[PDB]
């Protein structure tokens, strides 16, 4: 009576309230981050390989 | 940028079309470069995980859509606490729920006697408004 | 020829102006405890009219790093400074184009600045967790104009490279 | 378990490829 | 979802199947090349050219069924995470306090609880009293409701020790 | 890619067939992993009354 019935909490009874949140961006933020990291890494690799090809073409002539 | 920087992806439409083919699962014109293939491998697994998450989240919400039916008994009233319930403020209904012997209806009368704010109404139309 | 260069110049100018407007005010909108606007520096409520710097970063360690990145909007400020440097490089390469390779490096820096601005937009959207400000849409439009300007710039660069390859043969 | 069946199919196809290349090399050395 | 370590095994098997594909395709005397075989293995792993060696194609097909099972199980387990959303507690028993050190815990600054934890003989509770006696900063609270507000302003980083009846009362308010 | 009428219609019959099969495999594995994350075992007498 004076703990469960008098108390204001209906704990361990309800359970799931359907969880009506669509999707947070926290599940997407690190995925965007590794996307940006891969794009920048590919940019730098493409630029250094083009610079190496241009230097080899200038040295070979 | 990169395809015209080192072809068949020389145009803006061919680049955007291979970007669309990378965005979906299927696909058209296969590139042959190192950097273009690694851009495709980065973007393509990225959007694959995204559409996998879209599939899983839509499956979750359709699982939610086929969940438990609404309230059909007083045991369903005791099983939940979100949707409130009340009676008229004066009458034999309050005497019935007050002098009840079933512990479920006793917990109902205890909750309706200790609710914040009061669940009781004065008239029937006041209950219809509530 | 010159008309495409003038279009690229006014596109870079409009992108810089919209980036300045995105840095300035009205980037986001949120209802406090009545709505309130924000421009990634300070918030202004709808008493009604008071303004204060509500961009306080304190109240895993990756959350602290994300809060440090979202503090004071470091990535879009660095992106705007890189766009200013790319615009200065394009203005220096427009008049008296002596070297035929500064335009490619300027366009590469411009595209990388656009990618960094998109990353900063992803960061500014990530720390938000109701409406949105118009300067966010202005920054998105400046990102679209910057992408189109980079496409036009590398198109003019490959046209000049094809002209140089035709004249060298 | 799916690793196990993958390694099993991988080793089976590798030994099949090795024996067919050995037989093709022996037939090419005998004929040509 | 589905893994914390098995992704590295997926990547290592990807490298191994790429080595097998290069060993089959580039040892027959068009589909040759170590990077071409690696990119065809990448095209095999996700959804979207095909070799005609009729022996490494079996390797590509079993890797292709393999990653189809992978992405099917990935969709299934991610839907399993997004369906129930059963939040669990990091701390269960009393030994969980001694097992970690990030989340702190305290008692009242004066009382019989401090006499209990001070005069203990169990080495677990002795380590608890050693941790709470040399704590930085002071984990002891003034009153009971002050400790309740300290736990409520901790965001899962600090706990309070008290009698069970009072804790079960505060849990039901 | 084949170029015949009959080969294309054989592919269209078999291919949507196995597409529905692997869609059902994905859905059924998702259902069983949903079952795997269901209600914990008995912890109180109210759980004894509930079953
Ligand atoms: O003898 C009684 N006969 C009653 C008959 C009726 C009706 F259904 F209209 F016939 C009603 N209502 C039901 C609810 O809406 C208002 C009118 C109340 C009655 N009451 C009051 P109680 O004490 O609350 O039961 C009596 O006392
Ligand atoms: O004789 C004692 N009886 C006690 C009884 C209770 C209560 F549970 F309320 F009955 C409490 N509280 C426990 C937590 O909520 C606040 C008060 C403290 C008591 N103390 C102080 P202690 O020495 O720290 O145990 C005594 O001395």
């Amino acid at each position: 009576k004076w703990w469960y019935d008098k108390g204001e909490c209906g704990a361990k009874d309800s359970g799931s309230k359907e969880k009506t949140s669509a999707l947070s961006l926290s599940n997407v933020a690190g995925v965007f981050y590794i996307l940006v990291g891969g794009l920048g890494l590919a940019m730098l690799v493409a630029l250094i390989e083009f610079c190496y090809k241009s230097r080899a073409e200038a040295k070979r002539m | 940028l990169v395809s015209r920087f080192s072809s068949n992806e020389f145009g803006i439409f061919n680049s955007l079309w291979f970007s669309l083919g990378a965005f979906m699962q299927q696909g058209d014109i296969s590139p042959r470069s190192l950097s273009g293939r690694i851009v495709g491998g980065v973007w393509w697994f990225f959007t694959l995980i995204i559409i996998s998450s879209y599939t899983a989240n839509l499956a979750a919400f359709l699982t939610v859509e086929r969940m438990v039916s609404p309230i059909e008994s007083a045991e369903d009233l005791a099983k939940q606490t979100e949707i409130a319930y009340g009676t008229l403020e004066a009458g034999s209904t309050k005497e019935f729920f007050r002098r009840s012997k079933i512990a479920v209806f006793e917990k109902m009368w205890t909750y309706m006697k200790s609710a914040e704010p009061s669940v009781f109404v004065r008239t029937t139309e006041e209950g219809m408004i509530r | 020829r010159g008309v495409q260069m003038l279009l690229t110049t006014v596109g870079a100018f409009a992108a810089f102006s919209l980036m300045t407007i995105a840095v300035g005010t009205d980037y986001w909108l949120y209802s406090r405890g009545v709505m309130t606007h924000s421009g990634l520096w300070r918030t202004c409520c709808l008493f009604k009219g008071l303004c204060k710097q509500i961009d306080h970063f304190p109240e895993d360690t990756a959350e602290y790093f994300l809060r440090a990145v979202r503090a004071s909007s470091i990535f879009p400020i660095l992106s705007v400074i890189l766009l200013f440097m790319g615009g200065l490089c394009i203005a220096a390469s427009e008049f008296y184009k002596t070297r035929h390779n500064i335009i490619l490096s300027a366009g590469i820096f411009f595209v990388s600045a656009g990618l960094s601005n998109i990353i900063g937009i992803i960061v500014y959207i990530s720390a938000n967790a109701y409406s949105y400000g118009w300067s966010f849409y202005f920054g998105a439009l400046s990102f679209i104009i910057a992408e189109m300007v980079g496409v036009l710039a590398v198109h003019m660069f490959i046209d000049r490279h094809k002209q140089l390859r035709a004249t060298a043969r | 378990g799916v690793f196990y069946i993958l390694i099993g199919g991988l080793g089976l196809a590798m030994l099949v490829a090795l024996i067919e290349f050995c037989y093709k090399s022996r037939s090419e050395s005998k004929r040509m | 979802p589905l893994a914390y370590e098995i992704w590295m095994c997926i990547v290592f098997a990807y490298i191994g199947v790429s080595v097998v594909l290069f060993l089959v395709s580039r040892f027959s005397p068009n589909e040759f090349g170590i990077f071409n075989s690696l990119w065809f293995s990448l095209g095999a792993f996700m959804r979207q050219i095909s070799p005609r060696s009729l022996s490494g194609r079996i390797v590509g097909g079993v890797w292709w069924f393999f990653t189809l099972i992978i992405i099917s199980s990935y969709t299934a387990n991610l839907a399993a995470f997004l369906t129930v959303e059963r939040m669990v507690s990091p701390i269960e028993s009393a030994e969980d306090l001694s097992k970690q050190t990030e989340i702190a815990y305290g008692t009242l600054d004066s009382g019989s609880t401090k006499e209990f934890f001070r005069r203990s003989k169990i080495a677990v509770f002795d380590k608890m009293w050693t941790y709470m006696r040399s704590a930085e900063p002071s984990v002891f609270v003034r009153t009971t409701a002050e400790g309740v507000a300290r736990v409520r302003k901790s965001k899962g980083k600090y706990a309070y020790l008290l009698e069970s009846t009072m804790n079960e009362y505060i849990e039901q308010r």
